[PDB]
C-alpha cells in the first residue's frame, strides 16, 4: 500500500 | 528467473494505433502493481502509465492523458497498453516495469516510432564524466523539493533496459556489487563508485518515488575511459 497510496 | 516480455510496438503514422503487450512469468503477477515508462531516442526516462494489483485503479501522466489506456488481465499473467491518437513525440522505448518503491525489474522494451510545474525535478551531476578503472566515482543528484529518502538508482547498459540498482537512497538492489552505494536524504543525494570497473559503463539515472509523478534525472553517462 507504499505504491497503492503513492500512484493512486 | 523472472521475465518481463514485450511485444507490440514497431513504426506506424501520427494518429495511428498500437497496443503493447507484456508478459509477465517467475513472479506472483497479480501481488504487483505495473507501470510504462518510456525513453525517447537518446533522451531519458519518462514515467508513462501505472495500474493496481487487481486493474481497478489506473494512473496516467499529462503527456498521454485521454491517449493512453493500461490495462491488465491476470489470468493470462499479462499486461497491456493501448496507445491511440499517437503523435511524433510518443517515439520511445516503451518499458513495462514491476513498481513497489521502486522499479524492480524492467522488461526489454518495444520501440515505437512515429512518423510520416508543480512535479519534482531531478536534476544528475555531471551529465555524463570518463574515469579510469579503479577510480572513485561520484555522482550527484538533486530534488526541486524534499523528496525524504525514496530515491531510486538505476544503471542502464547501452542498448539494454535498466536494472535497478539502489532503493531508498542507500538500500542495494540484491545481487549488486558493494562498490556502489548511495546517501542523502531530502534535496540532495549521491551515488559513489569506490572503484571503477570495465563492466559498470552505463547511464546511471535517479528517480523519486515520493509524489506522483515519478519522476527520472536525466541521467550520468559513465565511461571507462
Amino acid at each position: 500500500s507504499f505504491i497503492e497510496d503513492l500512484l493512486f | 528467473e523472472v521475465q518481463l516480455l514485450e511485444s507490440g510496438g514497431g513504426l506506424v503514422q501520427p494518429g495511428g494505433s498500437l497496443r503493447l503487450s507484456c508478459a509477465a512469468s517467475g513472479f506472483t503477477f497479480s501481488s504487483y502493481a505495473m507501470s510504462w515508462v518510456r525513453q525517447a531516442p537518446g533522451k531519458g526516462l519518462e514515467w508513462v502509465s501505472a495500474i493496481s494489483r487487481q486493474g481497478s485503479k489506473t494512473a496516467y501522466a499529462d503527456s498521454v492523458k485521454g491517449r493512453f489506456t493500461i490495462s491488465r488481465d491476470n489470468s493470462k499473467n499479462t499486461l497491456y497498453l493501448q496507445m491511440n491518437s499517437l503523435r511524433a513525440e510518443d517515439t520511445a522505448v516503451y518499458y513495462c516495469a514491476k513498481t513497489t518503491t521502486a522499479f524492480d525489474y524492467w522488461g526489454q522494451g518495444t520501440l515505437v516510432t512515429v512518423s510520416s510545474s508543480t512535479d519534482i525535478q531531478m536534476t544528475q551531476s555531471p551529465s555524463s564524466l570518463s574515469a579510469s578503472v579503479g577510480d572513485r566515482v561520484t555522482i550527484t543528484c538533486r530534488a526541486s523539493q524534499s523528496i525524504s529518502s525514496y530515491l531510486n538508482w538505476y544503471q542502464q547498459k547501452p542498448g539494454k533496459a535498466p536494472k535497478l540498482l539502489i532503493y531508498q537512497a542507500s538500500a542495494l538492489q540484491s545481487g549488486v556489487p558493494s562498490r556502489f552505494s548511495g546517501s542523502g536524504s531530502g534535496t540532495d543525494f549521491t551515488l559513489t563508485i569506490s572503484s571503477l570497473q570495465p563492466e559498470d559503463f552505463a547511464t546511471y539515472y535517479c528517480q523519486q518515488s515520493h509524489r506522483r509523478p515519478l519522476t527520472f534525472g536525466q541521467g550520468t553517462k559513465v565511461e571507462i575511459k
